[PDB]
């Protein structure tokens, strides 16, 4: 499943890594594993997971 | 060898398109620059996130070309980046921007 | 977003050259950040106008 990250980025274009935890932090409690898919975008990235 | 006479002599629908000609083909040669380094480099396979790629979001030759306008009219809108990985893009960086310099202050001064 | 020489130097080259990638970019902190900022983008702007001028 698809969200959007609710707040701007450390960097313009985060990368992969970033992006994975990102999404850990806001989504799952930190674990990166639970983590599917990551998007990157301006200042935010889209987060895929169960 | 008196090619900027010749230049200016031009009429001026003439010298316009040797300027865009001029503009593009330094676009286009970069950017196969680009391509083929992102190419060598494995940054046109997909990948899963181990390694770092010399410029970021490079997934064809459209990006490679959106990207050499970008670095050259240095609009830079950042999507597509150079890293410090490999030490080739930057040189590439260095040369593309004295020639796009040096062909912006020829056309400049041509014209005026 | 600056990890060594490598990122100062792309760093040099985005702001002298006006590209401005903005994976790296000067952020408030520290002023003499902001003063070599200005130092750089004054004799950038000087140097690319001398150099112009002359192959005029």
């Amino acid at each position: 499943i698809k969200k959007k990250l609710p707040f701007r980025t450390r960097s313009k274009f985060p990368r992969k890594s970033e992006c994975v935890q990102d999404c850990a932090k806001a989504f799952t409690n930190g674990n990166k594993d639970k983590i599917k898919d990551v998007k990157s975008e301006f200042f935010s990235c889209y987060c895929w997971y169960e | 060898q008196d090619v900027f006479t010749t230049l200016v002599d031009l009429k001026w629908p003439h010298t316009l398109l040797i300027f865009t000609m001029s503009f593009l083909c330094s676009w286009l040669l970069f950017a196969m620059a680009w391509w083929l380094i992102a190419f060598a480099h494995g940054d046109l396979a997909p990948s899963e996130g181990t390694a770092e790629p010399c410029v970021t979001s490079i997934h064809s030759f459209s990006s490679a070309f959106l990207f050499s306008i970008e670095v050259q009219v240095t609009i830079g809108f950042g999507g597509r980046m150079v890293t410090e990985e490999c030490p080739l893009a930057i040189l590439i960086l260095i040369v593309q921007n004295i020639v796009g310099l040096m062909i912006n202050a020829i056309m400049l001064g041509c014209i005026f």
